[PDB]
RNA sequence: UAAUUGCGAUAACGAACGAGACCUUAACCUACUAAAUAGUGGUGCUAGCAUUUGCUGGUUAUCCACUUCUUAGAGGGACUAUCGGUUUCAAGCCGAUGGAAGUUUGAGGCAAUAACAGGUCUGUGAUGCCCUUAGACGUUCUGGGCCGCACGCGCGCUACACUGACGGAGCCAGCGAGUCUAACCUUGGCCGAGAGGUCUUGGUAAUCUUGUGAAACUCCGUCGUGCUGGGGAUAGAGCAUUGUAAUUAUUGCUCUUCAACGAGGAAUUCCUAGUAAGCGCAAGUCAUCAGCUUGCGUUGAUUACGUCCCUGCCCUUUGUACACACC
């Protein structure tokens, strides 16, 4: 990668990887497509993030918040329950951790794993309630590839924010657990259980 | 006299003010190095602009950087943004122009406001609530 | 189970007596020149991509 | 939600009235005009005067304008 | 640290100062399931005892436990600080103490007594089960007695 | 004090919460707000003495 | 002397306000409709605006 | 190539100072040290038991390296945390005057620290010699 | 401070202010020009103070 | 109380023969195989890391993470 | 449209109050004027590490130069600009690019006509009438009382822990405020475990406290799911501070005591971006006392960018025997 040394110098990997490619913790953004069809466009990856933190304005418009780097938008719904409100620092460590702990295992970039655990937990339609007079049937209703993704990362990390209460493991073994089961639906995670049955009751009125 | 430009950057009230001067390529922040710098998970924040600038860039120059004010974390975001400022500053009035529209062009499309002073800030508070937005709480009768 | 892709064409309007319930047209992409009037959750703008469990049904009116 | 006030759009028409051999389609030139040609009491409204009186010199060009 | 090993040595569940005390916790926090000995009080003693803390209340040789038990009742004599010490200037003959275990109880009474004897009206109010130090009884209190 | 028996907390918690504790506002005439006790009125004389009246507007 | 700037131009409003209401009470009847008070060396100059001077 | 201790990262020069203290055994600790508190903001003794006097040592040094003059309040505020007032919300405390005005006197003993003009106390010129060498010697480790 | 004289209503609160500025400059000048400058330049609501030396 | 506070020189061969095939090993790791409580627990991971089996890959306080020998 | 804000329709035309304008504050000025009460580089004097020049500090004037940073004067700047969609191609809306900034730029101040037996005679030496006026409802002085506890309601603070407590360690703000005929803000040195004490010190203040080294937070360890070291009520004992006075414990420290609370029924509050929430700080009060309030910055999300279902009110049409106006 042809080095460099000015005065203060800079650490071997960390002079070697960034100038070549631009990666993240490190991790690849190439490769790692949506698994799904849809959801592009919805899921970022590139541009590609060297950690998940940003100044990123998502906010001033209806749409921009897509844009937003999707492991960030997993990151940012961590940081919640109001003793953890805040503490984003707090966070995008428990996700470093997280992908090194995905990345463990079955190999496969993990922001990949990620990637497919969103595309996976998604409910593709769902119920609202009807007024139709005082006792409310339920108009079934596809749902929006937005909601499909917000829903995903509050659905993944509220399971195991829950779980991960009151035991020893930490919200990161959980978070990647709930994500590996998800990745490819087991249907033993708390997300994929939600997702499954919010489909049932869509499909049991129309 | 050697060729130099002084630049700064700001992230809520945090400024981080720079001296780019020609030199052997020292990066220092106060008054240490630029590995340092830590809360540490932010490194790569500040790292940012000489990776994607690529590092032979700074051989020429000497960088060092005071932050005062601000908090643990905007004072990582007035730095970073005073070393792309200050890089690019300095193809301003000492290399030729089309090396520095080269340069601001690959920060500006990467990004995160490197060049440009971000614009939100603290609103005040009212009276009624503890929150600018927030009120306080009540139960009629 | 037979996905079916459709393409949002155009933005209908908000029904439900709540509102979070939008009316759009959508052309699937596999076999285009069909189209059917669906029934949104969450938000939806111009060339979107819906999946349809059911391929034909479609409502109208929320209240 | 930006909706001129009557003041801007009133201002506007007079000036646009007997002043059109002058201006232009660039606010910049006109809002210099406002200066030289009429007296405002602010920065703020001249801007507001002049940026209007150039919209309905943008659309004067093509078809005619009511008032 | 180091993987320790051992055998048959360390028993759980040892019995001192008429309190049981189990095993298998680090002996710092296992002394204060005694009465009297609070979390500093028990770091303490055992600092001046030449114990490790590493260790838990499992291991202990016996020669260690009896130490521990005569630094426990000797504050003054060990040199510990007497503003450690949760009787202070006593009452009547005016000597520093630690009332320990089932002790501190006869002590709570002695001084609730003392008030009541007295007729001072903070034990008026100790005997109407109220609050003595003087908080406002109006809202707070309820559940109790 | 201490003596006396039908004092403190286990004699008053045997007792019986009066049911004029959990009672409301009360709040005793307001939709007579309006309407004027004082049977007084005024009248149209002395009104238009002070304040002046509508048909001496000229002079 | 020695009072603090911040101090000073407070007191220095609190002693308009003094002055201002003793000779609304004092001049009613003279038509008094404000004063000013100019400091210099040598002096402290009150001037009574009123709408009658000749019985001030 | 030069060294200053600003180029060595904040923990391991003072995990090294605090050895280098514990392995000379010139120190002065006062030795009411394992019975106190460190401060009223405070809750259980360290857990360094022996020790941790060359941690505050330590990090009292790098600190007065730093910058021009610092005292005991200095270090008490600087070195005092958030106390939970039990039921009550939480207040910033000082730290004990003792221990750090002990620890100066101490590495002024030994000669690290000297008693500043203007006020307070600077870094001594043979604590600069000192404290740049071991931490080079911790950038060496690196090496 | 609170709009209302007494109890009653949403509280509202209304902060008054004034603001003080202050500005110095310095001068090397002989005795006399000193005294003409200072009797003069009399301004009401400004406040001047003419202190001297170095020290 | 409930069991992983301790040695047993039985446990110690039990790690040592337990700890092929775990992709994972940590703290929590640790507890879930039905043994040593978090403090000599983590013990057994500064250990283990004496020599062989587990790899570094994961650094701090909290979470921990090492893989099989190669 | 936020707006009787506009377009348009038009027996109306053309205006005024109010909205807007305006004012204040936070965002942008390597352009203007400057600064030892703000700060940068060069230079001496100088310490440490290295030495090849280097790196990292000391030094209210030993000098020179500067104004990027800080301060606040005068100006500038945005007018939803450019382009494109959308629409009676109207006012407008939406998207993209550029921009310090494009949700009334963000947030406030000011705010017509009118109404209410809203609150306030307990702010006033504003006040009518009534009452009392020396065994006083005047006034002062001693002591108590507003705190009194079977219990109902509301605002809140601290938790139920492992996104955690604890112990080391890293170490970062902004709005403030401070002593004259007086004892305010306090650096530093000692002594003390702490609370504190004590000898001095700067400051009427961008000059000193103070870089307010705040807190959350980051790092390395200890504990390991157990009402546990989560939690800190209750209580005993001692030491200090304010005050003439601390008992019914003003406040602070030390030891011990180690409760309820394992996420909370019906219900119901608040909130759309540097917002919510988590976090402290300063000011008010203040001799002493914040679990309150007014402002402040720190960390910093999720979810809408829609509708009338609920609740609330505004507008039309309509009825009226009301007009002291459905009390
Ligand atoms: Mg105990
Ligand atoms: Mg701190
Ligand atoms: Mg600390
Ligand atoms: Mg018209
Ligand atoms: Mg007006
Ligand atoms: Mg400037
Ligand atoms: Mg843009
Ligand atoms: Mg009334
Ligand atoms: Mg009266
Ligand atoms: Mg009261
Ligand atoms: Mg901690
Ligand atoms: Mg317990
Ligand atoms: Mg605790
Ligand atoms: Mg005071
Ligand atoms: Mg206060
Ligand atoms: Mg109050
Ligand atoms: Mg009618």
């Amino acid at each position: 990668f042809t080095p460099v040394v000015l005065a203060t110098p800079i650490p071997e990997e960390v002079q070697q990887a960034q100038t070549e490619i631009k990666l993240f913790n490190k991790w690849s953004f190439e490769e790692v497509e949506v698994k799904d069809a849809s959801l592009v466009d919805y899921v970022q990856v590139r541009q590609p993030i060297f950690v998940a933190h940003t100044a990123g304005r998502y906010a001033n418009k209806r749409f921009r918040k897509a844009q937003c780097p999707i492991i960030e938008r997993l990151t940012n719904s961590l940081m919640m329950n109001g003793r953890n409100n805040g503490k984003k620092l707090k966070a995008v460590r428990i996700i470093k951790h997280t992908l090194d702990i995905i990345n463990v295992l079955t190999d496969q970039n993990p922001i990949q794993v990620v990637v497919d655990a969103i595309t996976n937990t998604g409910p593709r339609e769902d119920t609202t309630r009807v007024g139709g007079g005082g006792a409310a049937r339920r108009q079934a209703v596809d749902v929006s590839p937005l909601r499909r993704v917000n829903q995903a990362i509050a659905l993944l990390t509220i399971g195991a924010r829950e779980a991960a209460f009151r035991n020893i493991k930490t919200i990161a073994e959980t978070l990647a657990e709930e994500l590996i089961n998800a990745a490819k639906g087991s249907s033993t995670s708390y997300a994929i259980k939600k997702k499954d049955e919010l489909e049932r009751v869509a499909k049991s009125n129309r | 006299a050697v060729p130099s430009v002084q630049t700064f950057g700001k992230k809520k009230s945090a400024t981080a003010v720079a001296h780019v001067k020609a030199g052997k390529g020292l990066i220092k922040v106060n008054g240490s190095p630029i590995t340092l710098v830590e809360p540490e998970i932010l490194r790569f924040k500040v790292y940012e602009p000489l990776l994607l600038v690529g590092l032979d860039k700074f051989s020429n120059i000497d960088i060092r950087v005071r932050v005062t004010g601000g908090g643990h974390v905007s004072q990582v975001y007035a730095i970073r943004q005073a070393i792309a400022k200050g890089l690019v500053a300095y193809h301003q009035k000492y290399v030729d122009e089309q090396s520095k529209n080269e340069l601001k062009k690959a920060f500006t499309s990467y990004d995160r406001t490197l060049l440009i002073a971000d614009s939100r800030r603290p609103e005040p508070k009212k009276f009624g609530g503890k929150g600018a937005r927030s009120r306080f709480q009540k139960s009629y009768r | 189970t037979p996905v079916t892709l459709a393409k949002v064409i155009k933005v209908l309007g908000r029904t439900g007596s709540r509102g979070g319930v939008t009316q759009v047209r959508v052309e699937f992409l596999e076999d285009t020149s069909r189209t059917i009037v669906r029934n949104v959750k969450g938000p939806v703008r111009e060339n979107d991509i819906l999946v349809l469990m059911e391929s034909e049904r479609e409502a109208r009116r929320l209240r | 939600g930006r909706v001129r006030t009557k003041t801007v759009k009133r201002a506007s028409k007079a000036l646009i009235e007997r002043y059109y051999p002058k201006l232009t389609l660039d606010f910049q030139t006109n809002k210099r005009l406002c200066d030289e040609i009429a007296t405002i009491q602010s920065k703020r409204l001249r801007n507001k005067i002049a940026g209007y009186t150039t919209h309905l010199m943008k659309r004067i060009q093509k078809g005619p304008v009511r008032g | 640290s180091l993987v320790v090993q051992e055998q048959g040595s360390f028993q759980h569940i040892l019995r001192l100062l008429n309190t049981n005390v189990d095993g298998n916790i680090k002996i710092v926090y296992a002394l204060t399931t005694i009465k009297g000995v609070g979390r500093r009080y028990s770091n303490l003693v055992c600092k001046k005892a030449d114990v490790d803390l590493h260790k838990r209340a499992g291991e202990l040789t016996q020669e260690e436990l009896e130490r521990i038990v005569q630094i426990m009742q000797n504050p003054t004599h060990y040199k510990i600080p007497a503003w450690f010490l949760n009787r202070q200037n006593d009452i009547t003959d005016g000597k520093d103490y630690h009332t320990l275990a089932n002790n501190v109880e006869s002590k709570l009474r002695d001084d609730l007594e003392r008030l009541k004897k007295i007729r001072a009206h903070r034990g008026i109010r100790h005997f109407w089960g109220l609050r003595v130090r003087g908080q406002h009884t109006k809202t707070t209190g309820r559940r109790r007695a | 004090a201490i003596r006396d028996k039908t004092a403190g907390r286990r004699n008053n918690r045997s007792k019986d919460v009066t049911d004029s504790a959990t009672t409301k506002k009360s709040n005793t005439r307001r939709a007579t707000d309006r309407h004027s006790r004082t049977g007084k009125t005024d009248t149209k004389k002395k009104v238009n003495q002070g304040w002046g009246d509508d048909k001496k507007e000229l002079s | 002397a020695l009072i603090s700037k911040k101090r000073k131009l407070v007191a220095d409003g609190v002693f308009y306000a003094e002055l201002n209401e003793f000779f609304t009470r004092e001049l009613a009847e003279e038509g008094y409709s404000g004063v000013e008070v100019r400091v210099t060396p040598t002096k402290t100059e009150v001037i009574i605006r009123a709408t009658r001077t000749q019985d001030v | 190539p030069g060294v200053s201790v600003r180029d060595v990262a904040a923990q391991d020069f003072i995990n090294a100072y605090a050895s280098f203290l514990q392995r000379q055994g010139k120190l002065e600790v006062p030795g009411y040290v394992d019975i106190v508190k460190t401060s009223s903001g405070n809750e259980m003794p360290p857990q360094d038991a022996e020790g941790w006097f060359y941690k505050r040592a330590a990090s009292v040094a790098r600190h007065i390296y730093m910058r021009k003059q610092v005292g005991v309040g200095k270090l008490n505020k600087l070195y005092g945390g958030a106390k939970s007032r039990g039921v009550r919300p939480y207040k910033h405390i000082d730290a004990s005057g003792s221990i750090n005005r002990k620890v100066l006197q101490a590495l002024e003993k030994i000669g690290i620290v000297e008693i500043s003009p203007k006020g307070g106390r600077r870094i001594s010129e043979n604590g600069q010699r000192d404290l740049d060498r071991i931490a080079a010697q911790t950038l060496e480790e690196d090496e | 401070t609170r709009k209302t004289p007494n109890g009653e209503g949403s509280k509202t609160w209304e902060t008054y202010e004034m603001r003080i500025h202050k500005r110095y400059i310095d001068l090397e000048a002989p005795v006399q020009i000193v005294k003409r400058i200072t009797q003069i330049t009399i301004e009401p609501g400004v406040d001047v103070e003419v202190v001297v030396a170095s020290n | 109380a409930q069991h992983a506070v301790i040695l047993d020189q039985e446990k110690y061969d039990r790690i040592l023969k337990e700890v092929p095939t775990y992709r994972y090993v940590s703290v929590s790791v640790l507890v879930d195989r039905l043994k040593i409580g978090g403090s000599l627990a983590r013990i057994a991971l500064r250990h283990l890391e004496k020599e062989g089996i587990i790899k570094p890959i994961s650094k701090h306080s909290k979470q921990a993470i090492y893989t099989r020998a190669t």
